[PDB]
DNA sequence: TCGTGCTGAGTGATATCTGCTTTGGGTGGGTGGGTGGGTTGAGGCAAT
DNA sequence: GCAGATATCACTCAGCACGA
């Protein structure tokens, strides 16, 4: 009656073969062995492999149709069409046995309330700085995420993604003029993420630095950011303990600055000039391409 | 000179001294105007014509306009002791051009 | 099948144009006098005050013309032509040796003094085909172009002639040859000499700055002027137009000889279903056909003559 | 102004009726209805308006069907037979609009001519073409008959409107020679199957019947002379021809059917009047037998086909068709003839809100005829279960059950 | 008897219609209070009345075709508990049923009540319902395929809206042969065109043509919504979702506004190419909006008029404008009179005169200057918190740019222009280049800015009040030297300002003690701000003082006396006029009395300070 | 009074056919590819 | 190999006149 995929409400994923299991039972693990975008060649197409890299782009979740459902205004019968490619052609005339025996030219109309959809995301993974050979530029590999794995990848993250390396055959006239070159992608299947108190917590601001105990106490107070910010009928009182360290060259200021500034979960070390072209506070620059002040 | 709308070719767009042909033009704060802009109205004041030789637009327009302006002193208030030229940053040519003060 | 309502509106318009009069300082027929004025001075446009229309016939005529103007416009022109024939026969035709170029005069009716004035932001789709007045600032003015009004084609097979073909929005050619024997159905040649053309000018207007909400981008609109109302609006100044709000289709989809077919992220899908649009969809764009334009803002003897 | 206001008020009512079928939301809003029939099956109908009203849902389901049965309409233009455009092929309602002055001048000219010399012209023409009947060409026949009919109709209307004018100005209309000529032309046209001149003769005969009825009503004492003329025009052959005329009219143009309706109504009225007044003799003529000759399936088919175009029809035509329907239904009690299905569909279409105007004169007749027909049909259906299937197929012609089929006993 | 049923479900449409009609017919707000565990708040007048009957009657009297609906009200009733779930899960069918039921209810109300209202107006009017408050507000990053074709609630910031787009509703066809006209409906964006003329006499096939200018049309608009900055998880580019609004909701939300929208989360295919039926497998997601909410009564007027009778109204308002600031009564009073503003004058045979007041707050650093700036910035309906060295000459007035979408030359509104009718705020006036300050010369004098450059010659109205602050050249203010030296700024500029205050942080054993006790309690009643805003708005809109002879007789005296003791120019007299008019506005008087002008002159002398 | 064989007429389905690009521009991209091509100049504004 | 616009041919149906 209806296609089997329509009734399915689960997603099947494959977990790679861990190295420990392979060594335990005297076997070699090809899927779990991490690779780089450089080493993913055409020979690996159609296999379950793992890729190590940094995510550099993610897309919004969009519904990718899997089984379209139509309704005939004459029969009252529903027609289901499987879609398993980047493109499909909608049905026009009913193919039901009722429209055949009566040979009525009933029209099929799409109904999104009965179709099947799967969350879709497209991402990009790039090589780490430790995998690019000298004189070569980093490469990027597209990743497709379907099912429940969507939203498990975010920009700027180091991951070990296992998936199926498949091509994407072209359709229509594009196939003839495109040639034999095939655009490939990765179908994600698994993702692994690479993850006197006062005096004591003061002499530990930069154990390496020797002197400046009171200064270290002040930096600890800065770290705590001690305040209970008070907002009444609109008045706002700042809750930040600013501090400055003047003196002469030689005293341990910059070392203290980088230690104190690494200790906090969030920090930004910059010179008085600012972060590159834009100076400290902010600046408006003409867009090189769009010529719009940004 | 601004590129033509829906065109790759430049064209001349009128200005304040062109829309006021055979009319009176008003400038509120003459002193605050930059020196670069002040010298712009030098040919229109006496020659009564504007000549531009910008991109492939060689032309000689006509602006027969009377210009009336209001200016503040160099400082905050008019100094009785200093002369007119002393009070205003305007130099000899512009002052000579003006009919009355 | 004739349109009874259209003919009745035509008769009412004829009666209004004929018998209407206004008390002067004497009583004189305003519109018969105006028609005589045109006859003497060879004018095409006849200006009609909307308040006069509303005054007469309990306002039913005014309601009919205002609510549905695109529908009733041809009937008004028919009534005007009948009145002109009745009173000034020679005005119908266009004006040492004989001249064979005597074409029909294309009269134009201009309505003004509308009780209400709208804004570009107040334009809505509920009032397409209605008589309304708007105000704006002229931002651009395209050059005057000739517009194909009533074409005249000759068959390429038997060299027949088919005349008085009405062009709606695109280049429209005949379909069936009038000659019973000929088999031609799609091959025609335009007779550019026997055709008729109208002056055409497109004017873009943006809503006046003060009317705009604070910190909002002005909204633009396209206005079409024809006949004697060309090169009246000028860039920069502020003008008051009166006319009919129309909607222009995407003519490329309908099928144009030589041309090939064809913010919102795919949501601007038009309407499909016509036989002409085999698989394509037609999208619309609002415009404005203006019939009246108003500008909101040598020697001694010449000036003295003007002075009263 | 008053006419324009009335027309605008009618258009507003039509717009209000149309608005009831339009959705408040836009086209792409969506919404699918699933209407289940009694045999546990559901059909899908789209549209917002179909959700609330079942009639709209069924109507849309009907319209969605693509296949259409054939309709072949072979019609010949007047130019093919060398005739000019006239009432024969023009629309029933096409009216040439006149200015006040032009209309007044036209009225004055026609009135003067009729008062002056219509009789002499008709006498001369009829004598000349009686001398030359054989070589008549269709054009001349049609023109003469149309002129006669138009002038007689205009004189009748003028007499009805005002009594100042006289009805004797068309005296030659009742003169015997003209009647014989018209009858001979009509008979020849019927024999030779020339439908255009047949239609013209039908119109002329209708006008002659109207004239004779009006003159008899005006002066019954002097009608004794008129009684002579009627005896001639109701000959057995003529009666058969008139009875057959409606039967063939079904498969022809609308104007021919309108003329058939007019002629049948006039003939029935005159026959009833004369039968009631005195003993009608051509063979004594009884209204019952002539009425029976007019009750046949093709006549009802022609009438139904005529009423299918009620949208373009006038009030008088609707009144006349429904008067004949009442005659057949009640006077002769032949309800079996009208127990068809096309009539039911037509009645529902005309009584529907989108159909005939509710605030209209004809709707009274339509509603009354409906009420009566529905009541009688319900009674018969309760009595005879088998009629549930008889409503579709045409009546039988079998001797064994024909009597029971028709009269129910 | 065929049974109408919503496709894919088992809900009878007749049941929905009857339940909704019953709910509308008999619903009292007391049920809503009972549901929310607010039983003790039930009154006997508003909660004992047929809510939606009054709503529909008001609709009819005002001639409107809209009824806003609350889903929680549906939950409150007994018969419409399942209708809430049905509306949530099948929004389109339920919405259509509700619209039709509303129209039927209006018709039945008119007919049964035996009113004289003509049925024509209601019959031809389309009625639409706009449900809102339909549940928790989903995030723009939490919409999954599961939630397709269901009613959701969103909140975001409007980024850009397209112009009005005409959407066809009913098509119009005319036969080319017999000139017969018929109208056909449109279903799912498809014209149900006829194959041949519908007339019987004329049946020529393919002779029907579409008359473009006689088809009925509706309004369509496309908006882009950006999620609120708070929802951003880890500081990336915020996502955006497209919205569609039709009919009334068109031109309801402007660019750069925070709105809450309820609609259906729809999905639609995208065609791969223009000239084929082929479709992409990825569907476009968007929202079909059905409701939008942008995030005076006689009783209030009777209440407001009661405050004006209070003798100590001046002190009350001056103490409520800035509750936190301590012992700055004169500064607060001066600030308050700026919010009210002078009196507007339309004046032909010349130019318009505007009653806008400019105040300068220059003094020692630690005193509450910026705090008052923020406090006033909150109150005013319009205003830009521009600072020193963070704003440019062009940035304040207007910026010439081009519109990419339209490819036309347009101009943006600067800080001063964006404050039209409000009060502009400047923090560091001294730390501003004189090149930019020259812009303010025209704003404070003519209340307009004229720009002529690169083909754009137009004037933008900048009818705004300026409130600036400055700090002394030194670390503090030195009383010994004159004012023109301590604060910087050109001497002439200081004369333009209507009032120029001078607040200094003197050192004392009691003032400092009281201030410390006041700023430490954070770890004499004041009016609530909500009522104060209404007060000032009513005063600014309705009242319009007119000067009296007694005012002039002594205003001439005051101005001549000010000039005699000696800086004092006509601007001071105009400032006195504006201040006297503004103070009268506070007490809701149409005539300026001697007392108000006396207070104005009193304020002016005691601002610079009476050495 | 009527029944049926012959005819012209008109759709329905199916045969060949052209076309399968197309296009200047960065909210169409660069895993679509350069044998499909894109070659300014003035004026305004931030930085200083 | 694929979708769309176009034109070709073949088959079947409602009317017509005559003969039963
Ligand atoms: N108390 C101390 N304990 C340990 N090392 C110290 C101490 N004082 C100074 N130093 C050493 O002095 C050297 C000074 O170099 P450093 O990077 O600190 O420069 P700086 O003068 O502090 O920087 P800047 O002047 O650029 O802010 C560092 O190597 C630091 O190790
Ligand atoms: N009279 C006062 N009332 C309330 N707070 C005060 C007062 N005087 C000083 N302060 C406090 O001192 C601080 C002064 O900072 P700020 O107002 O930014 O000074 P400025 O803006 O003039 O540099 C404020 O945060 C405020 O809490
Ligand atoms: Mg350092
Ligand atoms: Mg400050
Ligand atoms: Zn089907
Ligand atoms: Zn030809
Ligand atoms: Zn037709």
């Amino acid at each position: 009656l209806f296609p089997p995929n329509l009734t399915r409400r689960y997603f099947l994923y494959f977990k790679p073969l861990s190295q420990n299991c392979a060594r335990r039972y005297r076997k070699k693990a090809i899927s779990s062995k991490p690779l780089s975008v450089r080493q993913i060649k055409g020979d690996f197409l159609g296999q379950l492999i793992t890729v190590r890299g940094i995510i550099t782009r993610v897309s919004d979740v969009k519904p990718a149709v899997e089984v379209i459902a139509y309704t005939c205004d004459q029969c009252g019968y529903e027609v289901f069409q499987e879609v398993n490619s980047r493109t499909f052609t909608p049905l026009s005339e009913c193919t039901s046995e009722e429209c055949s025996q009566n040979q009525t030219k009933g029209q099929l109309f799409m109904s999104t309330r009965a179709s099947k959809f799967s969350a879709f995301q497209e991402c990009k993974i790039q090589e780490l700085s430790q995998q690019v050979p000298v004189g070569h530029i980093p490469r990027s590999l597209n990743i497709h995420v379907n099912g429940t794995l969507v939203r498990s990848l975010s920009p700027g993250d180091i991951v070990d993604v296992t998936g199926i390396f498949l091509p994407a055959p072209y359709t229509g006239f594009k196939a003839l003029k495109a040639g034999l070159l095939t655009e490939t992608y990765l179908e994600a299947q698994f993702v692994r993420q690479h993850k006197d108190v006062y005096n004591r917590l003061a002499k530990s601001i930069a154990p390496e630095i020797y002197g400046n105990l009171d200064v270290k106490k002040a930096l600890l107070l800065l770290l705590v950011g001690g305040v209970d910010k008070r907002v009444g009928d609109g008045m706002k009182i700042r809750g930040d303990i600013n501090v400055c360290l003047m003196g002469d060259p030689g005293v341990a200021k910059s070392q203290l600055l980088k230690a104190i500034c690494k200790i906090s979960p969030r920090g930004v070390y910059t010179t008085g000039k600012g972060s590159s072209g834009v100076g400290l506070t902010a600046a408006v620059m003409k867009d090189p391409v769009t010529d719009e002040m940004i | 000179v601004v590129r033509d709308e829906e065109g790759g070719d430049y064209t001349i767009e009128a200005g304040a001294l062109m829309l006021a042909d055979n009319g009176i033009c008003c400038i509120d704060e003459f002193d605050k105007m930059d020196i670069s802009d002040q010298v712009a109205i030098h040919e229109a004041m006496e020659q009564q014509t504007i000549s531009i030789a910008k991109a492939g637009i060689h032309a000689t327009l006509n602006a027969r306009t009377s210009i009336l302006a209001a200016a503040n002193p160099v400082g905050g208030r008019y100094n009785r002791k200093l002369s007119l030229r002393g009070n205003l940053n305007m130099t000899a040519p512009i002052m000579s051009r003006f009919d009355l003060f | 099948v004739d349109d009874v309502t259209g003919e009745k509106v035509r008769e009412a318009f004829e009666q209004f144009l004929e018998d209407f009069s206004v008390q002067s300082t004497e009583v004189e027929k305003v519109y018969r006098a105006q028609i005589e004025f045109m006859k003497i001075y060879d004018l095409n446009t006849i200006y009609i005050d909307y308040q006069h229309l509303s005054m007469r016939e309990n306002g039913a005529l005014a309601m009919a013309i205002s609510e549905q103007y695109y529908r009733f416009l041809p009937f008004l022109q028919k009534g005007l032509r009948r009145v002109v024939r009745k009173y000034a026969p020679e005005l119908l035709n266009t004006s040492t040796s004989t001249s064979p170029e005597q074409t029909e005069r294309v009269f134009q009716i201009s309505f003004f003094n509308l009780p209400t004035v709208h804004r570009i932001r107040d334009i809505r789709s509920e009032k397409i085909g209605s008589l309304l007045s708007i105000s704006g600032t002229v931002t651009r003015t395209s050059e005057v172009r000739p517009e194909l009004y009533k074409a005249s084609f000759t068959c390429d097979m038997c060299r027949a002639i088919v005349d008085n073909v009405e062009q709606s929005f695109k280049y429209t050619e005949p379909t069936f040859c009038p000659n019973p024997s000929c088999e031609n159905r799609a091959f025609w040649t335009l007779n550019v000499t026997r055709s008729r053309f109208l002056d055409w000018q497109k004017v873009r207007i943006q809503e006046n700055a003060n009317e705009i909400p604070t910190g909002s981008m002005p909204r633009t609109l396209d206005v079409i002027l024809r006949g004697d109302s060309v090169e009246r609006a000028k860039p920069g100044d502020r003008c008051k137009f009166t006319g009919v709000e129309i909607v222009v289709p995407d003519v490329t989809q309908l099928g144009l000889p030589g041309v090939k077919p064809s913010t919102t992220e795919g949501l601007n899908s038009g309407v499909t279903g016509l036989r002409s649009l085999g698989v394509r969809d037609l999208t619309y764009k609002i415009s404005f056909l203006a019939c009246h334009v108003i500008s909101i803002g040598r020697d001694q003897e010449v000036f003295l003559n003007s002075l009263s | 102004g008053f006419e324009l206001s009335k027309l605008l008020q009618k258009e507003h009512q039509m717009r209000k009726n149309v608005i009831k079928h339009t959705s408040a939301r836009h086209s792409r809003f969506g919404g699918l209805l699933s209407i289940q029939t009694p045999d546990k099956t559901r059909l899908t109908v789209s549209g917002s308006q179909a959700l609330v009203d079942e009639k709209i849902a069924l109507q849309k389901l009907d319209d969605s069907k693509k296949w259409n049965k054939r309709i072949i309409k072979k019609h010949q233009s007047v130019a093919a037979e060398g005739l000019p455009n006239s009432l024969l092929n023009s629309q029933t309602g096409k009216a040439i609009f006149f200015t006040e002055s032009n209309g007044k001048h036209f009225k004055e000219f026609i009135n003067n001519f009729i008062d002056s010399g219509f009789n002499i012209l008709l006498h001369s023409v009829t004598n000349y073409f009686t001398t030359e009947q054989d070589r008549m060409v269709t054009l001349e026949q049609v023109e003469y008959l149309l002129f006669f009919a138009w002038f007689v109709k205009y004189q009748l209307l003028r007499s009805k409107i005002d009594n100042s004018a006289d009805i004797k100005q068309v005296s030659e209309a009742l003169k015997e020679v003209t009647f014989i000529l018209v009858s001979s032309l009509l008979r020849s046209a019927y024999d030779l199957k020339n439908w255009t001149v047949t239609h013209a003769g039908m119109i002329a005969f209708n006008e002659l019947l109207n004239l004779v009825s009006r003159t008899k009503a005006a002066q019954e004492e002097d009608s004794t002379d008129i009684e002579f003329i009627v005896s001639r025009l109701f000959s057995d052959e003529r009666i058969q021809l008139l009875s057959n005329l409606p039967k063939i009219g079904s498969k022809y143009s609308l104007q021919f059917m309108k003329s058939c309706i007019e002629l049948t109504h006039s003939v029935l009225k005159v026959l009833e009047q004369y039968s009631d007044d005195k003993t009608l003799v051509i063979i004594e003529v009884n209204f019952q037998k002539v009425q029976a000759n007019y009750m046949t399936e093709p006549v009802i088919e022609t009438y139904i086909n005529f009423l299918e175009r009620f949208r373009e029809l006038e009030d008088d035509s609707i009144k006349k068709v429904f008067s004949f329907f009442h005659r057949v239904f009640v006077q002769a009690k032949e309800q079996a003839l009208l127990f068809r299905f096309d009539l039911i569909i037509l009645l529902r279409e005309m009584l529907s809100p989108d159909g005939l105007d509710r605030m209209s004169r004809s709707r009274k007749y339509v509603s009354q005829f409906s009420d009566y027909f529905l009541a009688r049909l319900k009674k018969r259906l309760k009595k005879s279960p088998a009629w549930f299937v008889g409503l579709l197929f045409p009546p039988l012609h079998n001797s064994e059950v024909g009597f029971y089929q028709r009269y129910g006993e | 008897e065929p049974l109408r049923i919503i496709w894919g479900t088992n809900v009878s449409i007749q049941e929905c219609t009857t339940n909704f009609r019953n709910f509308l017919m008999s619903f009292k707000y007391k049920f809503r209070k009972i549901l929310d565990e607010r039983e003790e708040f039930i009154n006997n007048t508003t909660d004992e009345e047929l809510y939606y009957i009054k709503q529909l009657n008001e609709m009819r009297e005002l001639g409107t075709s809209n009824l806003n609906l609350d889903a929680r009200n549906l939950l409150a009733y007994k018969q419409t508990e399942d209708l809430y779930h049905q509306l949530l899960n099948y929004p389109q069918e339920v919405i259509s049923i509700m619209d039709q039921t509303i129209k039927d209810c209006m018709v039945s109300l008119i007919v049964d009540n035996n009113l004289d209202y003509d049925l024509d107006e209601i019959e031809t009017k389309f009625y639409k319902v706009r449900p809102y408050n339909v549940g928790s507000c989903k995030g723009m990053r939490e919409l999954n395929p599961n939630d397709i074709d269901k009613l959701i609630n969103l909140k975001g910031l409007v980024l850009r809206s397209t112009p009005v787009i005409p959407d066809m509703k009913v098509a119009f066809f005319k036969c080319n042969v017999c000139d017969h006209t018929m109208a056909v409906e449109i279903d799912r964006g498809v014209i149900q065109e006829p194959a041949r003329c519908e007339r019987i006499d004329c049946n020529e096939p393919n002779s029907m043509s579409l008359i473009h200018n006689r088809c009925s049309f509706a309004d369509k608009q496309v908006i882009k919504l950006q999620e609120t900055p708070d929802f951003v998880p880890d500081g990336q580019t915020p996502h955006s979702i497209s919205l569609c609004v039709y009919d009334e909701l068109v031109d309801s939300c402007r660019a750069g506004d925070r709105i809450e929208v309820t609609g259906t989360f729809r999905s639609i295919p995208i065609r791969a190419n223009s000239r084929q039926r082929v479709l992409k497998s990825l569907y476009k997601t968007y929202v079909d909006v059905v409701h939008v909410k942008k995030v005076i009564t006689d009783q209030d007027l009777a209440k407001i008029r009661e405050v004006a009778a209070r003798e100590d109204l001046y002190s009350l308002l001056a103490r409520s404008i800035a509750p936190s600031i301590y012992e700055l009564e004169d500064v607060k009073k001066g600030i308050l009179l700026q919010l009210f503003g002078g009196t507007n004058k339309t004046f032909t045979k010349g130019g318009r005169y505007r009653g806008d007041i400019n105040i300068l707050l220059c003094g020692d650093p630690s005193t509450s200057k910026s705090q008052i700036l923020q406090y006033v910035h909150k109150i005013t309906p319009r205003g830009v918190y521009t600072s020193g060295k963070g704003s440019s000459a062009v940035g304040l007035t207007a910026y010439i740019t081009r519109d990419v979408d339209t490819k036309q030359l347009v101009l943006e509104s600067g800080a001063l222009v964006l404050s039209d009718g409000g009060v502009c705020c400047i923090d560091e006036f001294d730390k501003m280049s004189d090149s930019t300050r020259s812009v303010l010369h025209e704003v404070m004098e003519q209340q307009t800015i004229s720009i002529a450059k690169a083909g754009i010659i137009t004037t933008l109205n900048a009818r705004s009040s300026i409130l600036a602050s400055a700090n002394p050249i030194g670390s503090r203010y030195n009383p010994n030297l004159p004012v023109t030296e301590n604060i910087d700024l050109p001497p002439p500029l200081l004369s333009r300002f209507d009032l120029v205050y001078l607040v200094l942080d003197k050192v004392d054993e009691k003032n400092d003690r009281e201030l410390a006790k006041h700023l430490t309690n954070l770890y004499d009643d004041v009016l609530p701000v909500e009522f104060l805003t209404m007060y000032i708005s009513y005063a600014k809109e309705h009242i319009h003082p007119i000067i009296t002879e007694a005012a002039k007789t002594e205003l001439v005296r005051a101005y001549v006396g000010m000039r005699k003791m000696g800086t004092a120019t006509t601007r001071q007299l105009e400032s006195m006029i504006r201040l006297a008019e503004a103070h009268a506005k506070m007490k809701l008087k149409n005539v300026v009395e001697l007392e108000d002008v006396q207070e104005a002159v009193r304020l002016i002398r005691s601002a610079i300070k009476d050495y």
